[PDB]
RNA sequence: AUUUGGACAAACUUGGUCAUUUGAGGAACUAAUUCCGUAGGUGAACCUGCGGAAGGAUCAUUAAA
RNA sequence: GUGAAAUUCUUGGAUUUAUUGAAGACUAACUACUGCGAAAGCAUUUGCCAAGGACGUUUUCAUUAAUCAAGAACGAAAGUUAGGGGAUCGAAGAUGAUCAGAUACCGUCGUAGUCUUAACCAUAAACUAUGCCGACUAGGGAUCGGGUGGUGUUUUUUUAAUGACCCACUCGGCACCUUACGAGAAAUCAAAGUCUUUGGGUUCUGGGGGAGUAUGGUCGCAAGGCUAAAAAAGGAAUUGA
């Protein structure tokens, strides 16, 4: 309310004059994705100022951007998936980014959950060979067969616990054998849920198997050389 | 509102009001005015207070034409914020929500009246009649039993009203103790709050609560500050060292392990004297 | 410059979509100029607007709200009304968002909202000029802003347990003053 | 009024188009029906109780002609209106003037004191009669 | 080609925020409020409020030069209601009519897994 | 720091002064939901906290492509 | 923040955005006329400790059983005592607004409590408003657990599990739909039935509402014991005389 009958409070005693000129003193920086993805160049972010090169460096090192894999890969069939990246190194209006985490969208999760089946959730923690302590959540629904006349398709608790055991072992084995870049390359084309289904085709027939969530928990010592390598030197112009 | 439908209980109200012809009566809630014309016949001066202008015009049109209109006076407006003159008898038929602060104002009134015939709920009447050792004993019960003497008169059914309400009513009599016993109302009030925040626990635990100890610490601190001495230093909280002090006063009084619903007026007076002697003041 | 939206459909509302699809696309393609596809492999409806054939910018969002109302389960003519006007809104809330009810009491609460053969529900409809849809727990109200507000008030009183006689008296009072204004 | 607990036979678009567009039409049609039924009844009763021959009363879009005209068809409506009913006189607008029913207007300032007194007395006795 | 910002639309129950930030949510381009656009206290939760809000926000956003926006609607979340309201739908329509290139719509409402008690009591919160 | 003598001398009492404002008579003139168990209550025709009961009115969509 | 505002807190930038960290609770959707438990009750994962139903059995003892005062165990929520932390909500209490209407009577803060350990308390619309054990008397499909047989599809193959769906039968559950050659006041009842008047075994219990009245039949509760007042038209009136 900015009405004349809005009763004045302590509030607006001493203001400030809008002279900061903020989007003239601020500066645009383009970010870039790791080389594992197809279309790396995505968007531009805003740095507060340039008097503090320390300020630019620290803000861009703290940046945690989020995109969706459909727009990142050109195939709009990855609409539900979504990743989070975090920027860690800068070089001249261009930023090098690395993987930070993953999620679905809540509309996809709500559309997955149905009313005549059981949900199974596996919740594992691991550390890859790149020493990224990580946590992976997966879900799987108990579908019905091609001959099913029963309404529901519920699984017994023994089958649920057995499938949790199999999925936990699968996730731990593959993401311990892999590295973080290799993990992203496994995580893009949905191969891990395919492996889970191919293994648990004999316990109980499932559907909608998905690695629901990836969560980084620790980060190792820095390696700008590894960053430059997984991403893919520059001289001046002799100002006088 | 609610309309009375028993002139026999009106007779009962007047006959137990026991009016002397030299009195002035504060009448709250005349309604249609049967009690009004009765006490106009009985006493010397009648002050009828009212908040409803329609019922006030009804009463003044019913009364205009009598010779006792020289004695009748009607005051319009809320009487909880306006001045009320001296009255010897007080008779009240209001809805009870203003009647509880009416009771406290009539208690704290300078030159309090002789007697007051009030109508109440059955529950509220038992609350005023609550003796110690009884389950309805509360802060208001102890306050009215301290500052005055109350006694039940009669019980009114919900069917004796048009339209009938949901709660059964009663008629009670309040007599202010003249003179007032010289105890600080504020200190008695603070002690009664602290002991009656839970009426069936122990008084030691009721003091063992936190914010009560905060209040008592601030009170004793400003008391020792105006008396201009200093405390001894505590290893923990000042609330804890005054908690130790209240522990001392409780183990000398030996009432700390007692039931607040069973401790009568005299025990509270002894305890507040102990607090006043050790230097604790709740206000 | 084309522009695309997608929207899912749950299966229990996918059967009426197939059943009455032929009365859905003519207003989208004829009065909105909105290319429509339906991916039955992803159970979704896609509305893409063409850079040259369309006129209005808000046509895409109007069509998306149209299909969204039909998805949530309103009738076809009512979602057509949402397309037809510009100030119809859809509101949704739940019985556990009003008061936590445990099972059998929740069943009786939906019974009190629905009333014997939808009598109380259609009373709220005709009184406040809205459309009410009761899912399992979620409930949906379509109409103008103040109308769905008053309908929400009546429904919430019904949930808290006001009998249908009292809430019906309040409905006819608010409908009297709304007809007078 | 009374609500209807049946399903509304029109959608939201139809009810809002209706609001986008004699006290009630059904009431007027009821009036027409009962008037024609009463006309038939009074016709039957006059057939039975009369002495001389009586015929059937009547039988019960496009530009229409009214054959019977309740005016000589060259009399304008303003000419039929009387000069009394198109301009009466009343108490004037300004409080500084009094305007009696016979057309005179008196200012409250150009009067004399006894004239002011008698005008007040006349208005007083008129108010006392009313 | 285009440049993308994230329009977080908090459709509260008695208010409406239309906060536009850049990617990563650090730098905030513009922010308004329903009452601040329309000076009342009933109308701080109105579709008219949301329309004025989104129009001026699209003005500031085109001033800075951001053509396209991903949009993240949000309800009040918590143990309260979890669905975006008429104010949020109105703000979305007003943005689409104002002409920012809408890229992708999400509904990030904080849904409690296993919530605490809510503010009402045993008899019910409202009315 | 302290001290002598004067004048100004604030302010106060007792008033004197004029000025300006501010009680009911007479005398004019003008204008015209129902409950159970429990705990508690001081703006108490009842209310609240916790856990329960129906002895409280169920409409629409819903196998698969 | 309500129907409406107001206490409240906001240039030392609140509400909002991002990145987190701490705390104590809680265990959504999946959730069913499904399951477990003697009842109250019981929903994140994994591990440990014991226990239990039902099935299967050409195992084993051989009447060890049924009903039962005394007493014992357990007994939701609130409540008490003594410790613990105390995020959320919050009897009391303190307040803001008291605005017409209560059709649409709240808001802010918060003691006790909520949670946890050890002890009391032992009550609920603790309900299938219906003592227990046994037996017999209608059909219909389901659904959960176990088992037997067959048939294929999903499955996999010298590896450590051979499960899922189908159908038939079968025990044992949670219930349901039709009806009774029965019962009844009727609603209804597979028991509230077991051929007209009655015996399978056994513990407990009995001989409607308000009103009006008498109380020795009984339990409780009071007050004061210096303190006093004496007829009006002698109108109404911007409305009159």
């Amino acid at each position: 309310a900015v009405g004349k009958n809005k009763r004045l409070s302590k509030g607006k005693k001493g203001q400030k004059k809008r002279v900061v000129d903020p989007f003239t003193r601020k500066e645009w920086f383009d970010i870039k994705a790791p080389s594992t993805f197809e279309n790396r160049n995505v968007g531009k972010t805003l740095v507060n100022k340039s008097t503090g090169l320390k300020s630019a460096s620290d803000a861009l090192k703290g940046r945690v951007v989020e995109v969706c894999l459909a727009d990142l890969q050109g195939s709009e069939d990855h609409s539900f998936r979504k990743i989070k990246l975090r920027v860690d190194e800068v070089q001249g209006k261009n930023l090098l980014t690395n993987f930070h985490g993953m999620d679905f969208t809540t509309d996809k999760l709500r559309s997955m959950v149905r009313k005549w089946q059981t949900l199974i959730e596996a919740n594992v923690t691991v550390k890859t060979s790149d020493d990224y302590v990580l946590r992976i959540f997966a879900i799987a629904f108990t579908r019905k067969q091609a001959n099913q006349v029963k309404r529901h398709s519920y699984a017994q608790s023994s089958h649920i616990r057995a499938i949790r055991k199999v999925i936990s072992e699968i996730l731990t084995k593959e993401v311990q054998g892999s590295t973080l870049a290799q993990l992203t390359s496994k995580l893009i084309p949905e191969v891990i849920n395919k492996e889970i289904e191919n293994a648990t085709k004999d316990i109980f027939p499932l559907q909608n198997i998905h690695v629901r969530k990836v969560k980084l928990l620790k980060q190792p010592k820095f390696d700008v050389g590894a960053l430059m390598a997984l991403h893919g030197e520059e001289k001046g112009k002799k100002v006088t | 509102q609610h309309i009375l439908k028993n002139p026999l209980v009106a007779q009962g109200i007047v006959d137990k009001a026991q009016i002397r012809p030299s009195d002035v009566v504060l009448e709250v809630g005349p309604g249609t005015g049967n009690l009004t014309v009765r006490i106009l016949e009985q006493a010397k001066n009648v002050v009828a207070v009212e908040m409803d202008p329609r019922m006030a015009a009804e009463l003044t049109k019913r009364v205009r034409g009598t010779p006792v209109e020289k004695k009748l006076e009607i005051m319009l407006g809320d009487f909880m914020k306006t001045e009320l003159p001296y009255f010897d008898i007080c008779i009240s038929n209001t809805p009870y929500q203003i009647s509880s602060p009416l009771v406290f104002k009539l208690i704290n009134q300078p030159r309090p009246p002789r007697v007051s015939i009030l109508m109440f709920q059955r529950e509220f009447a038992l609350r005023l009649l609550a003796r110690p050792g009884d389950s309805l004993y509360c802060r208001l019960s102890a306050n009215v039993q301290m500052w005055a003497n109350v006694t039940h008169i009669m019980k009114v059914g919900k069917n004796n009203f048009r339209p009938p309400p949901q709660v059964e009513s009663s008629v009670v009599r309040l007599e202010i103790k003249n003179p007032r016993p010289q105890v600080d109302y504020n200190e008695w009030d603070g002690l009664l709050r602290i002991v009656f925040v839970r009426k069936n626990r122990t008084i030691s635990a009721g003091f063992k609560s936190t914010t009560v100890m905060d209040i008592l610490e601030k009170n004793y601190k400003t008391f020792l500050a105006m008396n201009n001495e200093m405390v001894d230093d505590t290893k923990g909280s000042m609330h804890d060292v005054v908690k130790e002090k209240i522990d001392t006063v409780l183990k000398e009084t030996d009432l700390g392990d007692k039931r607040a619903g069973k401790c009568d007026q005299n025990d509270f007076l002894r305890l507040l004297y102990a607090f006043h002697q050790v230097g604790i003041h709740f206000s | 410059k084309f522009e695309s939206r997608k929207i899912m459909v749950p299966p229990h509302r996918m059967t009426p979509l197939r059943n009455s699809w032929t009365k859905i696309y003519p207003p989208l393609v004829e009065h909105l100029k909105l290319q429509v596809r339906m991916n039955l492999k992803t159970k979704s409806v896609e509305l893409r607007t063409n850079p040259k054939f369309t006129t209005d910018p808000g046509a895409l969002q109007k069509g998306a709200d149209f299909i969204k109302a039909f998805t949530l389960g309103f009738d076809l003519d009512d979602s057509i009304a949402l397309l037809r006007l510009d100030d119809l809104y859809i509101e949704t809330f739940e019985v556990k968002d009003v008061k936590t009810l445990t099972g059998d009491h929740l069943s009786r609460a939906i019974g009190r909202i629905a009333g014997k053969d939808g009598k109380t529900k259609f009373a709220i409809e005709n009184a406040t000029r809205t459309r009410i849809v009761l899912a399992d727990s979620k409930i949906h109200i379509l109409g103008g802003f103040t109308h769905i507000r008053m309908a929400r008030e009546s429904v919430v009183s019904l949930i808290l347990g006001s009998p249908p006689g009292k809430v019906y008296g309040n409905l006819r009072t608010v409908a009297s003053r709304l007809k007078e204004r | 009024f009374e609500l209807s607990d049946v399903k509304s036979s029109k959608s939201l678009a139809e009810i809002y188009e209706d609001d986008y567009t004699a006290l009630s039409e059904e009431l007027q049609k009821a009036h027409s029906e009962i008037s024609e039924l009463y006309a038939n009844l009074v016709y039957k009763l006059d057939v039975l109780s009369s002495v001389h021959f009586v015929p059937k009363p009547a039988s019960t879009e496009t530009p229409t002609i009214s054959m019977e005209d309740a005016q000589p068809l060259y009399m304008s409506n303003a000419s039929s209106l009387a000069p009394q009913e198109i301009y009466n006189v009343g108490k004037a607008e300004k409080d500084g003037e009094i305007r009696l029913k016979n057309g005179v207007a008196m200012s409250k300032e150009e009067l004399t004191r006894e004239d002011k007194n008698r005008l007040r007395r006349a208005l007083k006795r008129k108010r006392s009669k009313a | 080609s285009q440049v993308f910002g994230v329009a977080r639309i908090y459709a509260s129950f008695n208010d409406t925020f239309v906060h536009v930030t850049d990617l990563s949510g650090k730098e905030t381009i513009a922010r308004v409020t329903g009452g601040m656009k329309v000076k009342a206290d009933r109308d701080e939760s109105s579709p008219y409020a949301a329309m004025l809000a989104a129009q001026d926000v699209a003005a500031k956003c085109k001033e800075v030069g951001i053509t396209a926006v991903h949009v993240k609607i949000r309800a009040t979340g918590g143990t309260r209601t979890k669905t975006p309201g008429p104010g949020g739908q109105a703000a979305l329509r007003a943005l689409a009519r104002s002409g920012l290139r809408i890229g992708r719509i999400e509904d990030v409402t904080p849904v409690p897994s296993d919530s605490t008690r809510k503010k009402g009591g045993r008899r019910g919160r409202r009315l």
